[PDB]
């Protein structure tokens, strides 16, 4: 009767880890909100360069709270999959 | 006389003064004599001979004439040397004007490829493969393509994309691997492959999600080919885009074997593709009113996915969706392959009819920027499904749309879906900002990476490493700007007291 139903329907969705209140997870503020290093004017006034970096492990963190966590160790601090860095941007 | 003819007269005298020594001359003389002739028909005018004859010879393709020139010129002092100079400055000159006028970018790549062929082909035959020449052709080729900052890389990609989409022209594998390898050899010349990746990725996703490609095993070699001569991280992402495709299949099989033992009701065959947020491009979510029937399916699935895959979160991307609609017309029964945004709109016409842009934008819920073109099809272009009252190339505010009655189309399964694979200007610009505003971190992150390797290093001795590690330029302005950020945040420092030496500083 209808002049138009739906036979097939292809959908698309993107997944990301559910991390309680999507927190910066290294500074646990918010994934998109200054950081700590930035949030507080110590001797670093580069809050302009504050975004999210995603790793191969796929959890994201602030480019800042993370580039730090790398001098010392070198592994997605939630994953074990050694970090490697595939994407900047919210 | 012209040159082809002059160079002929020279290869004649040399033959005569040569076939003279054999006859009445003393074998001794041959050496002095010939040197004289050579240094009076060639030495003493090389410069003058090229300056007014080479150019013409090349862009006209006088192969034979090019050869006699090569051989001859070789015999002289700096004859083969001087022949290079011009040849190279020729390549660049004619090469530049192939890539510097934005107005001619449509033909940009093909012409670059075709040029490269003429050039190469002359090196084989005419220059006997002399490698000094391959060096210069290669070297110079990269001097002119990069006089135009970012387009080359982009275009190369948009070109490759037209080679992997749906289409008959690429009907063999033997030569598709060739047209694919021929391009790759150009690639190597470009500066800013990070732009190539950029658009490349963006163009695959659209291909992997909406409408088929030339060949599966074909689309694969390309990656294989990029991994090689470029990096394993460069392609890291894309390789992932694919994996996600394989997984989405697996899962899909299970959701169906599970959904099986439910005595099922659902009249819709739903197939879902789950993508890893970090690999794929960034996508802006769009709020739209999905038919109840629809949401349910999507919900039951979500539950099936979140369960069995604990610790995750989905986010449906309507922008990338598409579906199949059965249509009940007069003189037909056709089915369409439409995007989600197209599906919705159309459905309004089941328990409705005759609608105005506004009343549409109300009921599903699209966005002016899109709804326009989403509506530009269905009507305007090809004029076939829907009809626009205030009829015109574009879409305004009042314009009413009528459910058409035409259909003489000799097909079933029409693809209106073309809209889904066109990159709007917005898309373009945006997908370029996220690369300039991307290099910044790639620089920073690459600086730090090295600083750790060797705790102390000289500035110009660093700028050098970056040119090898990054996949792009790096303005001196920006670099300076970078060390700044890193000294302030305490990752490195200037010690020994000479702004040209840097110490790590953990
Ligand atoms: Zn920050
Ligand atoms: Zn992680
Ligand atoms: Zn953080």
């Amino acid at each position: 009767k209808k002049r138009f139903e739906v036979k097939k329907w292809n959908a698309v969705a993107l997944w990301a880890w559910d991390i309680v209140v999507d927190n910066c997870a290294i500074c646990r503020n918010h994934i998109m909100d200054l950081c700590i290093e930035c949030q507080a004017n110590q001797a670093s006034a580069t809050s302009e360069e504050c975004t999210v970096a995603w790793g191969v492990c796929n959890h994201a963190f602030h480019f800042h709270c993370i580039s730090r966590w790398l001098k010392t160790r070198q592994v997605c601090p939630l994953d074990n999959r050694e970090w490697e860095f595939q994407k900047y941007g919210h | 006389r012209e040159v082809p003819e002059y160079l002929n007269h020279v290869s004649k005298r040399l033959e005569e003064e040569g076939d003279r020594v054999i006859t009445y001359l003393d074998h001794s003389t041959q050496k002095p004599l010939i040197a004289c002739v050579e240094k009076q028909l060639l030495g003493e005018h090389l410069t003058a001979i090229l300056q007014k004859g080479l150019d013409h010879l090349l862009d006209e393709n006088r192969v034979p004439d090019l050869a006699q020139m090569y051989q001859l010129f070789s015999r002289v002092r700096g004859g083969q040397q001087a022949l290079l100079q011009h040849w190279s400055e020729y390549i660049k000159t004619f090469g530049t004007a192939i890539v510097i006028n934005p107005e001619k970018d449509k033909d940009m790549v093909q012409d670059l490829l075709d040029f490269k062929d003429k050039v190469d082909h002359v090196i084989e035959v005419c220059f006997q493969k002399n490698e000094r020449f391959v060096n210069l052709m290669k070297e110079s080729f990269e001097t002119f393509i990069n006089k135009r900052p970012n387009k080359p890389a982009e275009l190369i990609a948009k070109h490759v994309d037209s080679k992997l989409r749906a289409g008959n022209k690429e009907a063999t594998d033997e030569e598709l691997e060739r047209t694919l390898d021929k391009i790759m050899i150009l690639f190597r010349f470009i500066h800013g492959k990070d732009v190539f990746e950029a658009f490349y990725k963006k163009d695959l996703a659209k291909r992997l999600l909406v409408g088929k490609s030339a060949s599966v095993d074909a689309e694969k070699s390309m990656l294989s080919k990029l991994k090689h001569e470029c990096g394993a991280a460069f392609t890291s992402k894309l390789e992932g885009m694919f994996k996600d495709m394989e997984l989405s299949k697996d899962i899909m099989v299970h959701f169906k074997q599970h959904m099986q033992n439910q005595s099922d009701s659902g009249p819709i065959d739903l197939t879902v593709n789950i993508l890893t947020m970090g690999y794929w491009p960034t996508y802006t979510p769009m709020e739209v009113h999905l038919t109840p029937e629809m949401i349910k399916l999507q919900e039951v699935f979500k539950a099936f996915y979140l369960g069995k895959h604990s610790g995750r979160k989905l986010q449906w991307q309507t922008t990338l969706g598409h579906a199949v609609l059965k249509a009940e017309f007069k003189e037909g029964k056709k089915e369409f392959q439409v995007s989600l945004f197209q599906t919705l709109v159309l459905l309004m016409f089941n328990e409705g009819d005759g609608f105005s842009f506004e009343e549409i934008k109300m009921a599903t819920g699209i966005e002016d920027s899109e709804l326009r073109r989403t509506l530009q099809s269905l009507a305007c272009g090809k004029a076939r499904v829907l009809i626009k009252s205030p009829k015109g190339k574009e879409v305004e505010d009042g314009d009413k749309f009528i459910f058409n009655g035409e259909f003489k189309h000799k097909l079933f399964r029409i693809k209106i879906n073309q809209i889904q694979m066109k990159e709007t200007v917005e898309e373009q610009v945006s997908t370029t900002e996220r690369v300039f505003q991307d290099r910044q971190y790639q620089i920073d992150a690459a600086i730090v990476r090295i600083m750790k390797m060797r705790k102390t290093l000289g500035h110009n001795l660093l700028v050098s490493e970056l040119y090898n590690q990054l996949k792009f330029p790096v303005k001196p302005g920006d670099l300076k700007k970078r060390i700044e950020s890193l000294i302030d945040r305490d990752y490195m420092e200037r010690d020994k007291d000479n702004p040209n030496q840097y110490h790590y500083v953990a």
